[PDB]
């Protein structure tokens, strides 16, 4: 990689500093760097990693839904047809949004997965690899559509299992997986009612565990308390 | 759309 | 270039759907290659392509005045040294950004300054000269500043002579150039009185001509000559 | 900072 030559602690350092300046696609190359370092990543380095690559694939996912949602209002009754150069800048757009979410997951398998020593940092890339499948599974089509599906499902529920052995009810990464399981749920698995199960039951628990916290802690764990509240209003 | 996480988790 | 194997109309196609998409580098790389087609530029075309770059290029000056920032308080009596980094990233993003005005620059020389064959046309892309060696300037420092300098008020001046002959005071194009090269003349340039009597002039003769004007067009007229107001605000 | 003009120009 074009980061080999660098410091680890400089790559982190110019991540910072990256996204201090809203380069997040050089924030992550400053990232990818750092883990390909091979040693583990701290919890405000996860956050990192994190924070870069859900920039640059946030904003291929709206490109994607902007493209998609003209190419398909070109395709209606009466809609004439305005050549190929809609599906083609689509499915480019399509195309690095696939790259970066193979980057991302196989950042994740070799080796972060494996070497996670604790519950904290697995259940974080457990449910990273099913958030980036999930991005995968939104622009799958055709007879891998539903095993990208199935390996989304796989990866979250492993880390719903660790998760609910060895964490905390009000636990934010607990809780940013359960909220993002329960989205794979309602909008990729077409599954509502499990999406609706799972959220009330997760700030239900939380909210009974709030107690516990400092104020440090209760506010982390009330703002994707909220989200799920939110959710569930829209899915209710 | 639903809400999924922000990126950054304690 | 990349874009050489694709259609004039496609890539102009492309770049509108890039702006829906808010890939601004998708769309300058697409108006770059639908300028080296050869053939002249639309007025719509011609703010496509500015549209881009200006995108692409604002995005980079924001992050260099971030880290330039950053790099001036680590050089503060007192504040110590945390190393290269900060100056290796901010001579990292100065450089794409060179490399962005370059490229712009580039299309301008080959062909489209010799080309334009309108007032409108020739005025449009000397104002982008001067603006491109202005942020070029923005970020100068040894032996060439002062040349880069001169290249934008050279550029700026033509502009100037042209429209005040060729277009009406309130003329949106001439109004944004003389906007810029204010700017120029207050931020660059070391001449804040140039700045101040270019926009009061500017300004005043605008504001006299705006009773020629249909609605459509006096709505772009004053959008620019409110950006005028607001710097003599700011400078008076 | 000064403000300076929209990218595009009627
Ligand atoms: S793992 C300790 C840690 C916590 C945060 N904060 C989020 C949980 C809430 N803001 C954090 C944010 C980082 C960033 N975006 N630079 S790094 C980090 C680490
Ligand atoms: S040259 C005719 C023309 C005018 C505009 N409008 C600006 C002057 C005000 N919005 C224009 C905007 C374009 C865009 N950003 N897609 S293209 C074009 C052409
Ligand atoms: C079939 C599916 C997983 N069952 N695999 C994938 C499909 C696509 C769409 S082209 C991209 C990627 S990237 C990636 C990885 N693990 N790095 C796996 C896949
Ligand atoms: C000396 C100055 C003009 N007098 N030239 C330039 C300096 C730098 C800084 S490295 C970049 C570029 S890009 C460019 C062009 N016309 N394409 C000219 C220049």
């Amino acid at each position: 990689g074009a980061m080999g030559s660098m410091e680890r602690a400089s790559l982190i350092q110019k991540a910072k500093l990256a996204e201090q300046a809203e380069r997040y696609e050089d924030m992550a190359a400053f990232m990818k760097g750092a883990v390909e370092k091979g040693e583990e990543l701290s919890c405000e380095e996860r956050n990192l990693l994190s924070v870069a690559y859900k920039n640059v694939v946030g904003g291929q996912r709206a490109a994607w839904r902007v493209l998609s949602s003209i190419e398909q209002k070109s395709n209606e009754e009466g809609s004439e047809e305005k050549g190929p150069e809609v599906r083609e800048y689509r499915e480019k757009v399509e195309t690095e949004l696939q790259g970066v979410c193979d980057t991302v997951l196989g950042l994740l398998d070799s080796h972060l997965i494996k070497e996670a020593g604790d519950a904290e940092s697995r259940v974080f890339y457990l449910k990273m690899k099913g958030d980036y499948y999930r991005y995968l599974a939104e622009v799958a089509t055709g007879d891998d559509k539903k095993r990208i599906i199935d390996s989304a499902r796989s990866a979250y529920q492993e880390a719903m299992d660790i998760s609910k052995k060895e964490m905390p009810p009000t636990n934010p990464i607990r809780l940013g997986l359960a909220l993002n399981f329960s989205v794979f749920h309602y909008e990729i698995a077409n599954s509502p009612e499990e999406a609706i199960s799972l959220a009330k039951t997760t700030f239900d628990e939380a909210m009974a565990d709030l107690h516990t916290l400092s104020e440090d802690s209760y506010k982390d764990s009330t703002l994707i308390m909220q989200l799920l509240r939110d959710n569930l209003t829209l899915w209710t | 759309r639903s809400h999924s996480s922000p990126a950054s988790l304690q």
